[PDB]
């Protein structure tokens, strides 16, 4: 029952993370790359700095990771292996975290209200800043869900230990990469 | 209409995620405590004036000293939290949370929040603490800590009973208006 609540949350919040990154790319990013609106000289052609590698992170989750997590729905005690299999992909959170300060200053110093106007126009509860923190939140959350599964899975549960190891290592590597 | 970004910080033992879930759903989650609270916004009215309240959790970032501050810029008000039945979490207000919040956000208001109010009078909790030569954190201790860190308010709440819970977020909004 508890391992099933945790697996359900893992999947529901993965679906929400994918919907969130998709919204960010098809509103805030699309307005910059589109050519439908006038872009502050401050940020013109600096979407690379603003959004970092969030496209590549979304492609991983949307093309691969959510589909593979779904295949472990009835195998919660094994889901640590999903993180071991895809460990290399999570390295792009190191790149994302490294960039995030530069992203935030660029939006502060040079974007004025470009993104606030987009937010209002689209009717979004979440600001560009709310969306751009999400990869940092998600990558520090997987380790909490795996710790929860460890409190309620037998010991056929080194298919959690190794997964958790990976999902402790990634955020620590990302942390250790900051200025 | 005034947008407010409120970040919730403090040790894992505060139950940050449970606090935020119990507040936004008007219910202790009970069955299962979710680990995920995604960035949230709602209209609340405070002293008449309606307001858009933004809540960010930080659960999972407790060990990542350089990632935590990525949430800090342009915060309107911080909740710095400790558990009333974890003396280590209370000391960490002083050792850990206040220093980094002040470093990144010098002029941003702090509400000091003591969570797990319902456990301060719980025999099993009290005895578990006595066996480690500790007691729960009492009201004057939180008042003293509030003064030491420049907190605009010291407030005590239970996610479990909802005692003082709605007041925490009312006072976070009033710290900004
Ligand atoms: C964020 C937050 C939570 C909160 N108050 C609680 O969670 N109180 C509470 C009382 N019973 N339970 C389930 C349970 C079983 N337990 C055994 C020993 C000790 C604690 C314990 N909790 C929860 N106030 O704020």
């Amino acid at each position: 029952r508890k391992k099933e609540f945790i697996m359900a949350e893992l999947l529901q919040t993965e679906k929400a993370y994918v919907r969130d990154l998709h919204e960010c790319l098809e509103t805030y990013l699309w307005e910059m790359t589109s050519g439908v609106e006038e872009i502050p000289p401050g940020i013109l052609n600096k979407e690379h700095i603003i959004f970092g590698n969030i496209q590549e992170i979304y492609d991983f989750h949307n093309n691969i990771f959510l589909k593979e997590l779904e295949k472990y729905e009835q195998l919660p005690e094994d889901v640590g292996h999903c993180f071991v299999t895809w460990a290399d992909k999570f390295q792009m959170y190191v790149t994302y975290c490294k960039n995030k300060p530069d992203s935030n200053q660029l939006i502060l110093e040079h974007a004025g209200t470009f993104f606030d106007e987009i937010q209002q126009r689209h009717g979004l509860a979440n600001s560009i800043s709310s969306y751009l923190i999400k990869p940092v939140q998600r990558v520090t959350k997987y380790q909490l869900l795996l710790k929860e599964l460890l409190t309620c899975c037998e010991e056929g549960k080194g298919e959690l230990k190794d997964g958790l190891e990976v999902m402790l290592s990634v955020p620590k590597k990302a942390n250790d990469a900051m200025h | 209409m005034q947008a407010i970004k409120c970040v919730v910080v403090g040790d894992g033992a505060v139950g940050k995620t449970c606090l935020l879930i119990s507040y936004t759903t008007n219910a202790f989650p009970g069955e299962y405590i979710p680990t995920v609270f995604d960035n949230y916004s709602a209209n609340v009215m405070v002293d008449g004036k309606p307001v858009n309240l933004g809540l960010w959790d930080t659960a999972g970032q407790e060990d990542y000293d350089r990632l935590r501050p990525l949430s800090y810029p342009q915060t309107d008000v911080f909740l710095i939290c400790f558990s009333l039945v974890s003396p280590a979490s209370f000391e960490n207000v002083r050792a850990k949370w206040y220093p980094e919040v002040r470093h990144h956000c010098p002029n941003t208001p702090i509400i000091l929040v003591g969570t797990k109010l319902d456990l301060r009078d719980d025999k099993d909790t009290i005895e578990k603490l006595k066996e480690k030569k500790l007691t729960p954190i009492t009201y004057p201790q939180g008042l003293a800590m509030a003064k030491e860190i420049g907190a605009v308010k010291y407030l005590e709440c239970s996610a479990l009973t909802q005692r003082g819970l709605k007041t925490v977020f009312d006072e976070a909004i009033r710290a900004v208006l």
